[PDB]
């Protein structure tokens, strides 16, 4: 997580944590800010805003340091930066309160340290939060998955 | 004049209407497959709109 | 002291220091340099000549910590940066040799952790080097002194 | 070494290397990237194309704080970063294998830790490998040496 994950910086905040995954950059369209990483600064992004995020090709020194998109994802527990996150009934979720704003982009992490889905954002249904997310599909299609009421951190 | 002018104007939106919306549905079309791997894309698609 | 007190920096050299008081954020007028702080470095500077400061409004996300200051001059010995300053007969003396150039904008503390004043040159008096400061006053003023000879560093 | 040879930054990579001597800096101008010194990246560069070298004279605080040069050069083994360098037969040899592309602008010391030569590449002759380089003469002649087949580094 720490290694490959470049904050975005703006007035001395962290808005968010973009992430190359595949050789390529991703970073949520509504987040505002800028990358610490000045390579990652010259790459040009690609706004497919129907999934709220821009992509852009990483360079040639950083192809081989990129996490790994996947496919299979069964229910359960997977890898976070703030600790686990329950997956169940087609749905992501999390305990009630934890994560927030600057913490898009954020990487759901599988166990072997394969990601599974970004965080955009959380939906709190009372008893849990709902994480609003962008995830793959058997085809290669990569869905993004917002159950009602998530709001883009 | 006039009738030259309009008819010149005509072709000229109706082309521009139809390159921007053949370039959004080539970003519609190929956006979700250009963050995944192994992209299995039927290629008509592509071969219409690359040119 | 080193947690809020920012170096200004110019071509790679430290010549200068800007200091945080009262949610405000002061910088010797006769220094030239940049403020590495992104915010600081974006607030609007309304410049005093003749106090030879510039002050801004520190941003919200850090107004909450920022130094404390005084009005209340016992006489005595006062805590600084290269050691202690006497302070007597309304005058900031120090012992001959200590400081230069570079050293303007460090705040003078109190023993209780309070700025009570900005060194902005000094002039060796013989055996010490006469301080000149920007004091302030019981009924809410803010006095430049410059000793006769005073030097701008 | 390490203290006055700096590196030279292409896209975020190494590409060759800037050797600071007798208060004039160096770079060799097939190389392109920028010096990561800031003070250095302030020098002006004349370029002198035929011996594909750049020099420079550097600021006033690192006149004093550079490498010292020689000109007695007695056959034998000579320092370098990756080991040690053969003079023979008039001739600047190293195993073969060792170095290349990036490693130009080099320094090769003298056992006192002066400097006798720039490295600037490379040809092979099967059984080790000859360096195009610089080097100076008795009658303070600066020769660029390069051997047939000489490839930059």
């Amino acid at each position: 997580e720490s290694d490959k994950t470049f904050p975005i910086m703006l007035n001395g905040q962290v808005n968010g944590y973009a992430c190359v995954v595949g050789g390529r950059l991703m970073k949520p369209l509504h987040v505002e800010g800028k990358i610490d990483n000045e390579q990652l600064a010259a790459v040009k992004l690609k706004k497919a805003s129907m999934y709220d995020l821009e992509y852009g090709d990483v360079p040639q020194n950083m192809k081989s340091d990129t996490l790994q998109y996947t496919s299979d994802k069964p229910p359960g527990f997977y890898n976070w930066h703030h600790g686990a996150v329950q997956y169940e009934n087609g749905r992501f979720t999390v305990p009630r309160g934890v994560g927030g704003k600057g913490d898009s982009g954020r990487p759901i992490l599988d166990n072997r340290g394969r990601v599974v889905a970004i965080v955009l954002g959380g939906a709190n249904e009372g008893t849990r939060t709902a994480l609003s997310v962008v995830t793959w599909n058997q085809k290669g299609v990569t869905i993004k998955d917002t159950p009602e009421g998530s709001e883009p951190w | 004049v006039i009738v030259l002018c309009g008819v010149a104007l005509a072709i000229l939106v109706g082309t521009a209407s139809s390159a921007a919306c053949i370039a959004k549905a080539r970003r519609d079309c190929l956006t979700p497959y250009a963050l995944a791997p192994n992209a299995t894309v039927p290629t008509a698609l592509a071969v219409l709109c690359c040119i």
